[PDB]
């Protein structure tokens, strides 16, 4: 918006300004590995023995706990990547 | 082998009119799809 | 130039558009833009 | 017979075999405790029996990868270095075909003008101060997944077809059109040919100059291919017979051949690369099952 | 100056589902227009 000008001053023109903001793109990832013995005891009970049942439940709790830990890690990766981007955007206070 | 035959011809032009679809794509993307609406309604169905 | 619109999108059949083989046309470049692949090119899918 | 039905039966059998290789049936007691995300992951439960290609992650300073961060699919070379900080360093096929002698002067200078910086100049000085070439730098595989961060991450395929993921846009080996040649009576004999890499040295009165050749032939047998390459290289072989005695540099042969892997005859197509406007003719092999055999030397 | 008070906050992600229109334009022109049906239904009217 302009302001009307008084005597001896050129009135300025209707300034129209068009800008465009792009999108940064940023992936995150989490690896976790299972051992081959864990993969073997996860998928079958060879014989239905007591020790084999114990190891089957340990393999299952290993898989479940690693899934929950990885999901938490994706949440915290979202936290940290967003804080990373705000710190790269933010100019410091004396400049501002 | 020459005989006059009574043929059923066109007499006027065909028409082609844009829709709002093609107007918006022509404005923003510099381009036109012919049959954008018939195209779209059969996009996700089995009969593509 | 994009070809995946031809690769994917709805098409209208046309009977006897070529009475003659298009082998000769492809091999001796009748056309201006042509895209030919023998084995089935899986690049139809990366829709960016 | 019915035909259409049996065809659908075979296609369903192939899709179910892919699922049998991909997922694993779970015989855990599978109680109702877990959340639905873990529920669906325990129903699916992927494993890596699906890609069947062998890759390697690789870190390289990004000053060396000038066309190869843009053009996916290149030979790569491991250069071990006496620097403790980086023990290995990775090298483009074009970066080494610069000071190869087969390349004509126009293509050589053109590529060099791509490859002109301080890091690449120092590395070429190191390669020239090395005595031989073939066991200070070595063949490593085929490029996919260039990342180009600060220190660029390169994946690289040891075995199998060249693809990052999704099994889409399966890249191909890119060979400089000048450096390759096919020694056989009938080129492209019947069907899929084996692609080899031949390192050939040469001595212009002072130093050794290496040459990087790529051959395509229908022969599988390595004895047959070194027997055709001696017939090809019999003159310069003779010149080295005179050189290798008066020299004292620790090498004992004329050259060495090593198999990259399979190709297809109809998957050979010409083309050109361009980086910073430098048009550069290449022969682009399209689909390559990478299979590194051993180095086999010939004297 | 420091208090602890109850604030009405979101708990899920916002959604967005690509239209058939945007799917067709993503296949054809390599582009998505957000809010495309609004640009369609507000184009020829007074309230652009």
């Amino acid at each position: 918006p302009r302001v009307a000008t008084g005597n001896d001053v050129t009135a300025p023109k209707e300034t129209t300004i068009m800008v465009a903001k792009h999108s940064e793109k940023h992936p995150i990832n989490i690896s976790f590995d299972l051992s081959a013995a864990c993969l073997e005891h996860l998928e079958n009970t060879f014989k239905n023995t007591v020790i084999d049942q114990i190891l089957n439940i340990n393999a299952l709790h290993t898989v479940l706990r690693s899934l929950k830990n990885s999901a938490d890690s994706l949440e915290r990766g979202l936290i940290h990547a967003f804080m990373q981007t705000l710190l790269r955007k933010s100019p410091p206070q004396f400049i501002v | 082998y020459i005989s006059t035959q009574v043929v059923s011809a066109p007499i006027s032009y065909g028409h082609f009119i844009m829709g709002k679809e093609n107007a918006v794509t022509a404005i923003a993307y510099r381009a036109i799809m012919a049959d954008f609406t018939q195209f779209t309604v059969n996009a996700g169905t089995e009969q593509q | 130039e994009n070809w995946q619109a031809t690769e994917i999108l709805p098409k209208i059949e046309a009977p006897l558009n070529i009475f003659n083989d298009i082998k000769t046309y492809t091999a001796e470049q009748l056309f201006d833009n042509l895209r030919i692949y023998f084995g089935d090119d899986p690049s139809r899918y990366n829709i960016s | 017979m019915n035909s259409k039905s049996s065809a659908r039966a075979a296609i369903v059998d192939t899709v179910e075999a892919v699922k049998k290789r991909k997922y694993i049936s779970i015989e855990a007691g599978t109680l109702n405790n877990v959340v639905e995300k873990e529920r669906k992951f325990l129903k699916q439960f992927l494993s890596g029996r699906e890609n069947l290609r062998i890759a390697a992650r690789v870190f390289t300073p990004c000053e060396l990868l000038a066309p190869e961060l843009e053009n996916l699919g290149m030979l790569m070379y491991r250069f071990e270095t006496d620097v403790d900080n980086p023990k290995i360093l990775f090298v483009g096929l074009f970066f080494l075909c610069s000071n190869a002698f087969n390349v004509s002067a126009c293509v050589r200078t053109a590529l060099t003008t791509m490859y002109t910086n301080s890091m690449v100049d120092n590395v070429l000085s190191m390669i020239n101060t090395c005595k031989y070439l073939e066991d200070k730098v070595s063949l490593f595989g085929v490029t996919s997944l260039v990342s180009c961060g600060s220190s660029c991450l390169l994946s690289c395929v040891m075995q199998g077809n060249v693809y990052d993921a999704n099994k889409e846009n399966i890249h191909g080996l890119t060979v400089l059109k000048e450096i390759f040649l096919e020694p056989d009576w009938e080129p492209r004999q019947h069907s899929t040919q084996y692609v080899y890499v031949v390192h050939v040295y040469k001595e212009v009165l002072s130093k050794l100059q290496y040459g990087i050749y790529v051959v395509l032939t229908s022969f599988q047998n390595e004895d047959l291919v070194v027997d055709i390459l001696r017939q090809y290289f019999e003159k310069e072989r003779f010149l080295f017979l005179n050189y290798l005695i008066n020299s004292n540099t620790t090498l004992s042969y004329f050259g060495s051949v090593q198999r990259i892997g399979r190709c297809a005859t109809e998957d050979i197509k010409s083309g050109f690369l361009q980086y910073r406007g430098i048009t550069l003719p290449v022969i682009k092999l399209e689909n390559i099952f990478v299979d590194l055999s051993e180095k086999k030397v010939f004297v």
